[PDB]
């Protein structure tokens, strides 16, 4: 809805007499396919592609990040209809600051200048930008209320038949025997990210390939999702955020 | 191929200076790539070895 | 740093809690006491006000500890609050065994040394508050003493502490003459507090006062608390209001 | 502590006392440094 | 000392340049203003009161300043919370003055090198003189000020000469047919309140967040300008339950509703769509959800 | 973020927060069980999950509703080391009030004490805090049916009806669904059996799970009586709802 | 802000008008002026007025120096320092150094610190000489002392510290009296209330108070400015302050 | 800091990082206030209960400590409770054993102010999180209300607030405050700035609001005995509430 | 008298009198000024609600000959709300006429989706409902459907409420 539309058409939003909607937090936990989601959307427009860690830009020279923002933006501009997106915003999230070491303050200065960057100024065309973090509980206040910003998406975990989708997209990847078990382990695969699923493919597979049959049958998915389960809780702590 | 220390050639923090250790960083991502050169990754596979 | 823990000296063998100790006085208000032929005046200053504040229940600064000796206050009010009672309780511990009341040099001696000890052992914090003493007792008469929160005394014939203590202190002595009238005594503290003070107004709201006399009502020591309405007049006399 | 000066102080410094050393134990050519302390300089000079 | 032109082969001057080339740049975008509708004299106009009387006034007329006999003004301060339209009041008075609007920002002057920084600082005021009368804008001073002075790097010293570079120079000791510059910040506990200082930068304007519906009334008459709503649709219930909201939750508000108008594939807003609005992009409502023990 | 602060009880933050005391909200999800208790008009019910994960177990010994005293039921959610811990300080102090007082200790002062007590072991720090919800039920001797959920702060508030658990939201939204609805407080049956069949219903709505005898365990206070459900008498209320 | 023009005037003119006297009679000669106080108190302005009268340079450094490159670099401009003082003398240079980088470098070492350390140090090095003063007047200006470096700020070989004050009830009068030819003078005379009614932290506040009256006036059209326009004036400019602290009387000892 | 993780070594500019952060603490609560009248008292605070399903009918935040004196806070619940047990027994003994019934206002008031300072008088305890307001009446200095902190320093006030909507109660108060104020007055005073805390929740079912007043011969629990006064202290009903919300 | 004694809400009314007295002498300069004494006097504004439904009135007048008259609109709305939410003892007559005096401003904005906003059955056509009110939208539709010969027929039956 926010970024799509007006980009393919603007006509439609001068017709409602209102100003295009710009802006999405998109905000859940690794491996909940944000990249996936965020490279989906301009991928269809066939808009150009941007990913940025807000990390990558922190140095010890101070100023390095606002240096590599302002080209940034600039050539988006004649890569149009373009989306950024700024991967980690929980890298330069929260606001306090502006003291102690000079890693500090270096957030700031990333953060006042994309301020007007986003607000049009400057001015995105058909530039539009969709934020990706994993914190927005340590987030700026300037860049996160309303008006930066259109939609806040909660990711959650994937659903509980949002799952079975993800099963249905890897599971038709292999050559298998036909397989009709996925009720049972997408039960036994509760609060699995889709990056998990996506290691239970390759490893029901593995094991295949191992008996020597080149087939997924329905005893081998069911090994991998208690394995994967056993292996993911042992090396997480099974962190908690929004 | 078996690859040393990570810690060097591909940091994940930038508060190491790096100018060209950068470019081998983005070397490494290639590589991984040109290994779907002959399908999967089995004739041509990579070990790699980082000490944290 | 070193500043972790009495025990601990620095190199240079200062201890830094009596130094923070000391810094709390002074930001709270100025504290002035007078000692004069005639009589000890006791003169203290507000460092709250609100609108709606009140402060005509108690004087939350001046607290009489016998009926014959009594303190004014500089520091932290919940550090005061629990010495004052300490104080109070030792006077008359006095007053029970020897059927007379303290001398001046004993009650400051008892208080610096019980501060003192929470330096010497223990965990227990030191607690930075100053007391002006006047009191009368038959060794020396009249008698105006301030403690310090380094936890040892001297005797004065006049001391500021509290915020401002160089400009109260050589205003005072400037206009200091070694007799004194107990009524110049009062003029002149309420001259010193406007100064210091950056309520430009100086009210009697923003003052505390006690007058201590036994050349008023002869063969008694007499502490006597002036009231809003008699603060009130004094200022119309120094032209303040 | 950026840039523009990494290497100029720890060539400058090293290269002073290699030469003070290099010419022989003389007592013929002294030397004279002044210094506000020990502490604003390096730990080990050269040390006695 | 300004720039001027030597030809190649002679090395030696031919010719004579303005020094506003070779400079960096006078308008980071255009010189006149993106928004023509304004939602600066539709929005918060009673605010913008008093930003124009010391902006545009002096520079179009000298007379009235001279009535008096005073001087040229001080520098101003717009600060409060995000989302009360400053970078937005300032270039929409700016265009207006017909000034042109020196932005840019206090986060170029920040470099990785040494000395170059301060050097940009002390460039941006000859140049504004050099067109003058201008109108001087830097966009933030969240960083160039500060809570806490420090130098434990290097590093930290470098914010510190870029703040006295601005003072030095915000005396002015070849004066100003500009106002004096103009300045952004979201709060005053990163200002030095030492430093800053009337004299100065003297007049300061706190925007508010809280408003009163007289203020909200004005970002309504803004929405009802671009998009006139159906005479059916009553624009005058949104703004009685609006008790605290900021003029970015209100651009929000119609934002999502004619956004919701698209889905349904018409070409009205409709009391509906406010209201689903009303609800959202408000957030909060998680402070009770293990919390009670704090109360 | 963490400077001292959480590695002590009397640190607070910037903020005031004394966080060490919120990692026990979240010490309390630690048994991934789930409580319900729900108030009738001559009973109060508490039913919590019974998680039997393995065979080795006796799943008989299984169960976190303790019968505290005659009159008193109360469910644990969180650690088993804390659940005894905070149950020996029940048993006790239910006891102990017994025989200072003569008579008898309410809903409301069980959970009123132990949050005390609670709190000064946040205000002490060689103790620490017991991460458990404990939730207390009797049918009062003067108040009738009554529910007090206490929180490991040492808060405590009563309540209609309550859940706790990782899986809480749910059983809050089903449960608000139904007093909202109904206009009264309280579930309109006079027969405790069929109050505890329709305890089951919800649980079983708001969780989305189907459940057995296995995956149940039952806590019942009544005026003047208190009893823990075997699992039979479970399985006779599940083939009511089965088929009416 | 009397005591101070009393002060610079004695101090910067005697000893260049004639050094002679100053020989004589006393011995040695100032090496400059530490002025240090309250922000606000026109230290710069008072000085550009001592520079004009002596018929001496100006000069003026803003700063820290690094920032002139165009030919050399600003480490070796203070080296220069010296050479143009002398050439061109007699001098008065209104070295500029806030330090606003703090405290935290009077300390330090270590970090970029030793750059700044070496400007300021070696500047020192030329006023003093080893043989030969350049100038006696090279002159110091900062907002307090513990934020001042102590090569710089130990005596005798820069001299003379002098504290401009938070201004008085007599200092706000004189200041307002002086502009307010310029504006318009009050009918029945109330030049004499605005100072009773407050004194400001700094002279800045006596100045941006009556620059504020004239503003009042202004916005209603009208030439001069009333007793109205300055009870308003000092009003906005009190409250201002009065933010600050007043949650000191409530949530407090 | 260095002196925020110490509860013992004061600052060189003065106490504690831990006090001052209390102070924050209290603000984090509801807020509550209180309106002293001359011939009453009136006090008032707002219950939220962070689910309908949760009932804080059978909860007090206005609690009497002696008949003749209530109580309100501003901060953390529990800590609450535990110093208000303390002061009903600490009361019993220090006045109710001289006089051999409930103390003065001034006496409770410095008392309970005493508590708060031992758990400030020795590290390793931390303050109690709330701060207090304290209303009653004795004979010997009228109508009296007061405010203590949790540093054990304690101030008489006309009227005042905290929690978190403290800062503009206060300047309310200030304005519609008179010399001269009847009960009906102050409780009408206080229900308008209470109800720039929350709208949309406002009903008076869910704001607390109670009085200490005049006595009451009928709540005493004991009549036929003149020759005594009956409880200055009285809550007021959700239906009287109410009447004053419709008044309004 | 009373400049060394002002803090009191008696006298934010003696500066409103003067925005009355010098409106009607027909100089708005010195209403203007007196409406800024008002205010800035009324920065104690806790203290009563006639005053400051007074002080919103006033305001709305002045700004009304300044023509800002989405500015007139809001000031008016305001004095409306202290009215009718207020107890009646007088301030019905009071309402009444600041309803008018919204319609007014906006027939000038020649704005009809908002005048047609005003007119409804709860408080213009219900608790309030007055010959001046039907006057006004008479006008209105008039002014829009650029009808001179509209104008004509309403100003004649209506001349009362208009003058
Ligand atoms: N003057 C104004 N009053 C009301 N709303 C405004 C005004 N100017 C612009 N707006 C609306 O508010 C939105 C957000 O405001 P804007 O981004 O200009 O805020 P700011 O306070 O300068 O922000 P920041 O602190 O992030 O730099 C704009 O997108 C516009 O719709
Ligand atoms: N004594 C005075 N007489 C008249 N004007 C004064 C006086 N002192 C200061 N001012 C005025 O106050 C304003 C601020 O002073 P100025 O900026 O010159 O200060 P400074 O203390 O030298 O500053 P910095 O620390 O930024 O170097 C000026 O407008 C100046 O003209
Ligand atoms: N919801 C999902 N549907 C499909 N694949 C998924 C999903 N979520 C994650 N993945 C897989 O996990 C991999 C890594 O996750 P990524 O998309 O990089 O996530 P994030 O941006 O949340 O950190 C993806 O490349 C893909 O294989
Ligand atoms: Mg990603
Ligand atoms: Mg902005
Ligand atoms: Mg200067």
């Amino acid at each position: 809805e926010v970024i799509e539309l007006p980009l393919k058409n603007p006509e439609i939003f001068q017709r409602v007499g209102i100003k295009p909607p710009k802006g999405v937090l998109l905000y859940g936990p690794p491996g909940t396919g944000k990249t996936l989601l965020a490279k989906a959307v301009a991928a269809t427009i066939g808009a150009n592609f941007i990913f940025s860690p807000a990390s990558g830009i922190v140095d010890k020279y101070i100023g390095e990040s606002a240096r590599i923002i302002r080209e940034m933006f600039a050539y988006a501009k004649e890569h149009e209809p373009c989306i950024i997106f700024m991967d980690e915003v929980d890298a330069i999230g929260g606001r306090r600051f502006s003291e102690g070491t000079s890693a500090d303050r270096e957030i700031q200065r990333t953060l006042m200048e994309l301020l007007t960057q986003m607000d049009g100024f400057d001015n995105l065309g058909q530039t539009k930008i969709i934020m990706a973090t994993n914190r927005p509980d340590t987030l700026d206040p300037a860049l996160l209320r309303p008006g930066r910003l259109d939609r806040k998406v909660e990711i959650p975990l994937p659903n509980e038949a949002g799952r079975l989708e993800i099963f249905k997209i890897h599971t038709a990847k292999v050559k298998k025997t036909g397989e009709f078990d996925f009720e049972a382990a997408v039960k036994m695969s509760d609060g699995f990210n889709g990056a998990d699923i996506r290691n239970c493919a390759t490893e029901a597979g593995f094991f295949a390939i191992r008996d020597d049959r080149d087939h997924i049958n329905p005893d081998d998915l069911m090994k991998a999702v208690r394995k994967v389960a056993e292996v993911k809780k042992l090396e997480g702590t099974i962190e908690y955020q929004k | 191929i078996f690859i040393d220390e990570l810690d060097a050639i591909g940091t994940k923090r930038f508060d190491s200076e790096k100018s060209g250790d950068r470019e081998v960083q983005r070397t490494m991502l290639e590589l991984l790539n040109q290994l779907d050169g002959f399908s999967s990754d089995d004739r041509v596979k990579v070990l790699a070895a980082t000490n944290r | 740093r070193y500043d972790s823990r009495t025990t601990i000296f620095s190199p240079e063998g200062r201890l830094y809690q009596v130094e923070y100790a000391l810094e709390s006085i002074s930001h709270a208000g100025t504290a002035i006491g007078i000692m004069a032929s005639d009589g000890i005046v006791l003169a203290a200053e507000r460092k709250v006000t609100s609108t709606l504040l009140e402060q005509d229940t108690s004087t939350e600064k001046l607290y009489k500890l016998n009926d014959k000796i009594a303190v004014a206050v500089a520091g932290l009010t919940a550090d005061a609050e629990i010495l004052i009672n300490t104080a109070r309780i030792h006077a008359q511990n006095y007053l029970k065994t020897y059927n007379e009341d303290i001398p001046v040099e004993i009650l400051v001696r008892r208080l610096s040394d019980i501060k003192q000890g929470y330096t010497q052992h223990g965990g227990l914090r030191p607690f930075g508050v100053s007391f002006i003493y006047a009191g009368y007792d038959d060794r020396y008469g009249y008698q105006l003493y301030t403690s310090n929160p380094s936890g040892n005394y001297t005797g004065w014939k006049a001391i500021s502490v509290g915020a401002n203590t160089s400009a109260a202190q050589t205003l005072l002595q400037m206009d200091y003459k070694d007799d004194m009238k107990v009524d110049d005594a009062i003029e002149l503290a309420l001259k010193t507090l406007s100064k210091t003070t950056d309520s430009s107004a100086l009210t009697y709201d923003r003052l505390e006062f006690a007058t201590i006399r036994k050349g008023a009502n002869d063969g008694e020591v007499y502490q006597k608390i002036f009231k809003p309405q008699e603060i009130k007049d004094i200022l119309v006399k120094t032209g303040i209001t | 502590s950026n840039s523009g000066g990494e290497r100029e102080i720890q060539r400058t410094m090293l290269e002073l006392l290699n030469q003070l050393d290099g010419f022989d134990d003389r007592g013929d050519v002294k030397v004279i440094m002044a210094t506000n302390k020990i502490e604003t300089l390096d730990p080990a000079l050269i040390r006695p | 000392s300004m720039s001027v032109a030597l030809h190649r082969h002679s090395n030696a001057l031919v010719d004579i340049l303005p020094p506003d080339s070779d400079s960096s740049i006078s308008v980071m975008g255009e010189n006149e203003k993106p928004d023509v509708t304004y939602a600066d004299v539709g929005g918060l106009d009673m605010q913008k009161q008093e930003i124009r009387e010391a902006v545009e006034l002096p520079l179009v007329q000298a007379d009235l300043y001279e009535q008096i006999g005073i001087d040229p003004p001080r520098g101003v301060l717009l600060y409060g919370p995000p989302g009360t339209g400053k970078t937005m009041l300032v270039k929409a008075v700016a265009n207006s003055t017909k000034a042109a609007f020196i932005r840019v920002n206090g986060s170029e002057f920040v470099h990785k090198y040494l000395g170059e920084g301060p050097r940009m600082v002390r460039d941006v005021f000859r140049l504004a003189r050099e067109n003058a009368p201008s109108i001087i804008f830097i966009d933030e001073v969240d960083s160039i000020a500060t809570k806490r002075f420090d130098a434990q790097t290097g590093s930290d010293r470098e914010v510190q000469r870029i703040l006295i570079e601005l003072l030095t120079q915000m005396d002015g000791f070849d004066q100003s047919t500009n106002v004096k510059v103009i300045m952004a910040t979201n709060r005053a506990d990163t200002l030095d309140p030492a430093l800053l200082r009337p004299g100065r930068l003297d007049r300061k304007i706190e925007f508010p967040s809280l408003r009163d519906r007289r203020e909200r009334r004005l970002i309504f008459g803004t929405i009802a300008s671009k998009m006139s709503l159906a005479p059916e649709a009553d624009l005058d219930s949104l703004i009685i339950r609006n008790d605290s909201l900021s003029g970015a939750v209100i651009a929000a508000i119609m934002q999502e509703a004619g956004l919701r108008a698209v889905r349904k594939n018409r070409y009205v807003i409709l009391q509906s769509d406010l209201e689903e609005a009303y609800a959202t992009q408000v957030k909060t409502d998680n402070t009770v959800d293990k919390f009670d023990f704090y109360k | 973020s963490a400077a001292g602060y959480d590695r002590h009880i009397t640190i607070f933050s910037p903020e005031g927060r004394l966080y060490q005391v919120e990692y026990a909200f979240k010490a309390t999800n630690q048994t991934n069980i789930n409580s319900l208790a729900v108030r009738g008009k001559d009973c109060t019910v508490v039913i919590s999950q019974k998680k039997v994960p393995d065979k080795l177990l006796d799943p008989t010994t299984v169960s976190y509703i303790f019968c505290i005293s005659r009159t008193i039921g109360m469910v644990v959610n969180g650690p088993i080391p804390d659940a005894r811990n905070a149950a020996l300080r029940a048993k006790a102090e239910a006891a102990e009030f017994r025989y200072k007082y003569g008579y008898d200790m309410p809903c409301d002062v069980l959970a009123k004490r132990m949050a005390n007590l609670s709190q000064i072991y946040t205000q002490r720090a060689y103790m620490r805090p017991l991460g458990v919800i404990l939730t207390f039920v009797s049918v009062d001797e003067e108040l009738g049916p009554s529910i007090y959920k206490t929180d490991p702060a040492g808060y405590y508030v009563g309540y209609k009806a309550t859940a706790t658990g990782p899986k809480q939201q749910e059983i809050t939204t089903n449960l608000e669904n139904h007093f909202k609805k109904s206009k009264i407080d309280h579930i309109n049956e006079e027969s405790w059996e069929k109050v505890v069949e329709f305890a089951i219903t919800h649980m079983i709505d708001a969780l989305g799970t189907e459940f057995s005898k296995n995956d149940l365990e039952v806590g019942v206070a009544t005026k003047d009586k208190f009893f823990t459900l075997s699992a039979e008498n479970i399985e006779e209320r599940l083939v009511a709802i089965a088929e009416q | 802000l009397t005591k101070q023009i009393k002060e610079i005037k004695e101090v910067i003119e005697l000893p260049v008008k004639h050094p002679e006297l100053f020989e004589s009679l006393g011995i040695a000669q100032p090496k400059g002026v530490i002025l240090y106080g309250p922000p606000g108190t026109g230290k710069t302005l008072l000085a550009r007025a001592v520079a004009h009268h002596t018929d001496c340079k100006f000069i003026r450094v803003s700063g820290a120096e690094l920032v002139q490159k165009y030919i050399g670099e600003g480490s070796r401009m203070v080296r220069e320092l010296f050479v143009m003082a002398r050439e061109h003398a007699p001098s008065i240079i209104f070295m500029d150094e806030i330090d606003s980088i703090g405290s935290t470098r009077v300390e330090g070492s270590g970090g970029g610190d030793s750059e700044v350390q070496r400007t300021m140090l070696e500047l020192l090095n030329q006023l003093d000489g080893f043989e030969t003063s350049k100038n006696i007047k090279i002159i110091m200006a900062t907002n307090r002392l513990d934020i001042l470096d102590p090569a710089l700020l130990r005596p005798g070989r820069i001299d003379r510290k002098i504290e401009f004050p938070p201004p008085s009830v007599a200092a706000r009068a004189e200041i307002l009296r002086i502009h307010s030819r310029k504006m318009n003078l009050t009918r029945g005379i109330n030049l004499r209330k605005v100072a009773e009614k407050m004194n400001g932290c700094s002279g800045a506040d006596v100045k941006g108070v009556c620059t504020e009256a004239g503003m009042y006036a202004l916005r209603e059209r009208r030439i001069h400015v009333t007793q109205e326009d300055f009870e308003l004036a000092v009003g906005k400019v009190m409250n201002k302050n009065q933010e600050t602290a007043i949650s000191v009387a409530k949530l407090f000892k | 800091d260095r002196y925020s993780f110490s509860l013992t070594t004061f600052s060189p500019s003065g106490k504690l990082g831990q006090i001052d952060y209390a102070l924050t603490a209290v603000k984090q609560g509801v807020t509550s206030l209180g309106i002293k009248a001359t011939n009453g008292v009136v006090i008032a605070t707002e219950k939220k209960s962070s689910s309908p399903l949760a009932m804080s009918e059978t909860l007090s935040k206005v609690s009497l400590l002696t008949p003749d004196i209530g109580a309100v806070y501003s901060g953390m619940g529990p800590d609450y409770r535990v110093l208000v047990d303390k002061s009903r027994k600490v009361a019993h003994t220090s006045y109710k054993r001289i006089y051999g019934e409930y103390p003065p206002t001034k006496l409770l008031v410095s008392e309970v102010a005493k508590i708060m300072q031992e758990a400030t008088q020795s590290g390793g305890v931390r303050p109690f999180g709330v701060s207090l307001l304290i209303a009653g009446h004795d004979e010997f200095n009228g109508f009296s209300l007061y405010q203590v902190d949790p540093s054990g320093s304690y101030f008489p006030w006309k009227a005042t607030a905290i929690g978190k909507g403290s800062v503009a109660a206060k300047t309310f108060l200030e304005k519609r405050w008179n010399d001269e104020l009847e009960l009906e007055d102050a409780i009408h005073i206080a229900l308008l700035t209470l109800k720039e805390s929350v709208e949309g929740e406002f009903n008076g079912d869910t704001i607390e609001l109670a009085i200490i007043g005049d006595e009451n011969p009928d709540l005493l629990g004991y009549t036929g005995i003149p020759t005594d006064k009956g409880p200055r202290f009285r809550k007021l009903t959700s239906q009287e509430i109410n009447d004053r919300l419709e008044a309004l | 008298e009373f400049k060394k004694l002002d803090d009191k809400p008696s006298l934010v009314d003696v500066h409103l009198l003067e925005s009355k007295v010098y409106h009607k002498l027909r100089n708005l300069a010195k209403s203007k000024a007196s409406l800024t004494a008002a205010r800035t006097a009324a920065n104690s504004i806790y203290c009563p609600t006639q005053t400051v439904a007074e002080l919103d009135l006033m305001s709305g007048i002045l700004h009304c000959e300044d023509k800002d008259y989405k500015t007139a609109f809001s000031y008016f709305f305001e004095s409306f709300e202290s009215y009718h939410n207020l107890t009646t003892h007088n301030s019905y007559e009071k309402a009444c006429q600041v309803l008018k005096y919204m319609l007014l401003s906006k027939i000038m904005l020649n704005l009809i989706d908002d005048v047609k906003n005003i007119l409804n059955a709860k408080y213009t056509k219900e608790t309030y409902q007055s010959r001046g009110i039907d006057a006004m939208k008479a006008v209105a539709e008039a002014y829009n459907n650029r009808s001179l010969l509209d104008f004509n027929t309403a100003l004649k039956q209506y001349e009362k409420e208009l003058m």
